[PDB]
């Protein structure tokens, strides 16, 4: 307990930059057999000496879209919770969860990484409770999600992509029941 | 959320869980609803000890303010389970003979586990009744009685433990929403459905909502931003009376850019369908 | 790129950058027009308490906007009553005019000065 | 001569029966498909694999499409004697079923090990096989598990060998005799 | 059909450089949730003129 406040007071205290624990969270582009799908590393560093012993999980949780809408929809958010086994000093470790389209292009982009921590002296002696600290709240915006494959450095010939076919479900209920460059902009002073 | 014990788990690996909210009205025929949310996950890797406990956290997060000011965790009890648990049934639902569901955790676990798919239905020149027949005499469902917008169907081919929901909101539309144990059953079961229907009801798969609803939110954004506008002209145009101080134009535009971001999401999920 | 407007500021219109995005797919924009806007959010919120502010004409073109933008308004709230009410053609006609008024409004969206 | 040109074609890369037939189930949310071979295929010398392919008449568009592929050797009557050797391989339907039907088509591969030259992989194309739902809706090709217990197409059998997952444990008492084993099996579990 | 018979006899014979199709693979790295996982990627290159129009998998 004592190792667990004075890295409380650590990370909630010193209003400065280095924080001693961290969490950079990165976004990449992978290969799942054919698709392309989004990727989160999500890094936790530690700075500080604080070998953050048993008793303290890492809770990581990944909302698609915020807004309320009466249908209700099948995955709100889902989370993550790795145990930290004492993590050491100094030491670092990262987390590759994918974000990607989970549906026929079922992607609906303000998805948000947060990480959390979690302390509960429950675990190691009781007498219960604990603690959540907030660690980061990352966003992905489709500035993150943009490619821009021609550009690319490499310029290598893939195959374009083409996103599938309006739904596996839409085919099946096409068979079972048988334009100019939309544009935005906005202006500011230099 | 759900955070195995560690001292039980030398070995770290990871954990997921897919969390479903869960609206069901009951009795609306105020009269009180029910929202439940629910995670969801795999056993078999927990069971490596013949016996887990895992504490339940859950969070809240606030939309309205961009500060992240609020993060009331809360840690809503504790729970243990154990192969002999296990052997001698006390948690499981396993399917025939426990049909009659007067547990509703049991129907809220049926929810939660069961693959949801929703669909809106349309008969433009023909009302719609033909639904409550393919349902309460080909399926052969059962209501369940504590909230009656819920069909289990106990026909004992292969969808045997399907459910359904259906609001017939104006008798020609209406709107269906399928729960099942894969993707092969809802193909045969939207098969079945389609040879009942007439000639002219003209399905539609609905990811994001009902048109309806979302036509409503794009009209509510957009009205929002327009009166905002409005607002903004009217701050130049009792400043005209009175050359503008930009920064009373800036602090507009911070609230003029917060509805039209909203306004801009109404637009993408109305604009995807 | 950058675009000067001379009729919109007294003296300086300032050769103002403008920022474009174009796309095949209407929802696409929906997002990078959200995206874009939210970080001009950041930046204007963020440059705020050290940044001063320009003047402005006061007259013509904020009251044509008022209008231009009114026109609309009074369009979508009778497109609202019409929605109410429910007679025919429940909604097709109405989600493709709703999304003309946002093609309409969206295109000079909130020229920040 | 476009016929002539096929026969052709076939005859240019290359007589007894190498497999005997084909038989698929579909068993919850998977499709598994086997096949029983016979004395001339040797499991000792030849790893053998299967796949499922497409026509791509129907998916106008491409995903992936994946099979594990299972031995399965059963003594027939050792209480010559005949073993069987069969082969078989599961994938999931629902990818498979966007067009409420596809026809795959189903290859046995072969490859020698001994021989370092890479000699001889001799492809059969051993039958084609057609769904639909209006096949299913009528059952025909499921397994659904209780009353269909007295499993007397053997196929059936051989599909829960090949979809279930499998594990295998080896016993050591080191102070008892073991006959607890079949009284386990025949009472407490009630096994036939 | 002709196109396909030309790739056929083309692949069969020894070119001396097996070069009217190829295809590479090569061992890689990645990470998943927690655990790092091996990949092969599988490039397939065309070389020669032939097209494989419909009909190949």
């Amino acid at each position: 307990l004592n190792e667990a406040m004075n890295v409380s007071c650590a990370l909630l205290s010193s209003g400065t930059g280095p924080r001693p624990i961290s969490c950079t969270t990165s976004t990449t582009w992978s290969r799942l057999q054919t698709q392309d799908v989004l990727m989160a590393t999500c890094v936790l560093e530690n700075s500080s000496s604080f070998s953050l012993d048993q008793g303290w999980t890492l809770c990581i949780q990944v909302l698609t879209s915020s807004c309320a809408l009466d249908l209700d929809s099948a995955c709100s958010a889902i989370t993550y919770t790795i145990p930290v086994d004492q993590l050491g000093p100094g030491a670092r470790r990262e987390v590759t969860l994918p974000l990607g389209p989970g549906e026929n292009g079922g992607l609906d982009l303000p998805v948000t990484v947060s990480c959390t921590l979690f302390y509960s002296l429950r675990e190691v002696v009781g007498g219960q409770e604990g603690v959540c600290l907030p660690l980061s709240r990352h966003t992905v915006d489709m500035l993150q999600c943009l490619r821009f494959p021609g550009l690319a450095p490499p310029h290598t010939r893939a195959p374009s992509p083409l996103g599938p076919t309006r739904d596996p479900v839409a085919t099946f209920l096409e068979t079972c029941r048988e334009l100019p460059p939309s544009v935005a902009s906005i202006k500011v002073s230099a | 959320s759900l955070l195995m014990d560690q001292a039980h788990d030398s070995r770290f690996r990871l954990l997921k869980c897919q969390n479903r909210v869960i609206k069901l009205s009951t009795n609306p025929f105020k009269k009180e609803c029910v929202q439940i949310i629910t995670a969801v996950t795999s056993l078999s890797p927990l069971l490596t000890f013949s016996k887990f406990c895992c504490t339940v956290l859950l969070q809240i997060m606030e939309r309205e303010s961009g500060n992240c000011p609020k993060d009331r965790y809360v840690v809503c009890g504790r729970v243990f389970l154990s192969l002999e648990d296990l052997s001698t049934g006390k948690y499981l639902l396993t399917f025939p003979k426990k049909k009659p569901i007067e547990h509703m955790e049991d129907l809220f676990a049926l929810l939660a586990a069961f693959h949801k798919s929703c669909f809106q239905i349309t008969s433009p020149g023909y009302a719609l009744n033909s639904m409550k027949v393919w349902l309460l005499e080909h399926m052969k469902c059962e209501i369940i009685k504590e909230f009656p917008e819920v069909y289990f169907c106990e026909r004992p081919g292969s969808f045997y433990g399907t459910l359904f929901t259906w609001k017939q909101r104006t008798p020609f539309e209406g709107i269906l929403i399928i729960y099942s144990r894969n993707q092969t059953v809802m193909f045969q079961c939207l098969h079945n459905l389609i040879r009942i229907l007439p000639i002219n009801c003209f399905l539609k798969n609905l990811k994001s909502g009902s048109e309806n609803f979302l036509i409503d939110n794009m009209a509510f954004t957009l009205e929002k931003e327009l009166v905002t506008l409005s607002s903004l002209s009217s701050a130049i145009a009792k400043h005209e009376s009175n050359k503008v101080s930009g920064a009373l134009y800036r602090e507009i535009t911070l609230k003029v850019a917060e509805v039209q971001l909203k306004s801009d999401f109404a637009a993408q999920k109305l604009s995807n369908l | 790129r950058e675009v000067a407007m001379t009729d919109l500021c007294p003296a300086g219109p300032i050769q103002a950058v403008e920022i474009q995005v174009e796309s095949s797919s209407l929802a696409d924009i929906c997002r990078a027009h959200h995206a874009v806007v939210g970080r001009m959010q950041t930046m204007v919120t963020e440059q705020a308490t050290q940044g001063s502010s320009a003047p402005d004409l006061r007259v013509q073109y904020l009251r044509q906007i008022h209008a231009n933008h009114e026109t609309l308004l009074r369009e979508v709230q009778t497109l609202r009553d019409r929605l109410c009410t429910e007679d025919e053609a429940s909604s097709c006609a109405t989600a493709q005019r709703l999304l003309q008024v946002y093609r309409q409004l969206r295109h000079p969206s909130l020229i920040l000065l | 001569i476009i016929s002539k040109s096929y026969k052709a074609l076939i005859n240019l890369v290359q007589s007894e029966q190498l497999v005997e037939k084909i038989w698929y189930r579909v068993i919850d949310d998977s499709l598994v498909v086997g096949v029983k071979t016979t004395s001339s295929l040797k499991l000792s010398l030849n790893d053998v694999t299967l796949s499922l392919l497409m026509d791509q008449a129907h998916d106008s568009r491409f995903r992936l499409l994946k099979c594990q592929n299972r031995v399965i050797k059963l003594s027939t009557n050792p209480f010559k004697k005949e073993c069987v050797q069969i082969i078989t391989a599961v994938t999931s339907l629902s990818p498979l079923l966007t067009f409420s039907k596809f026809c795959c088509t189903v290859l046995l591969q072969i490859m020698e090990r001994e021989s370092g030259n890479c000699p001889k992989d001799r492809y059969v194309v051993c039958g084609r096989v057609f769904l639909s739902l209006e096949d299913l809706s009528t059952g025909k090709y499921l397994l659904t598990f209780p009353k269909k217990k007295p499993i007397e197409h053997m196929e059936d059998l051989f599909a829960l060998l090949a979809a279930f997952h499998k594990s295998c444990f080896q016993i050591t008492s080191p102070g008892y005799a073991l006959n607890s084993m079949k009284v386990w099996l025949l009472e407490h579990m009630k096994c036939e």
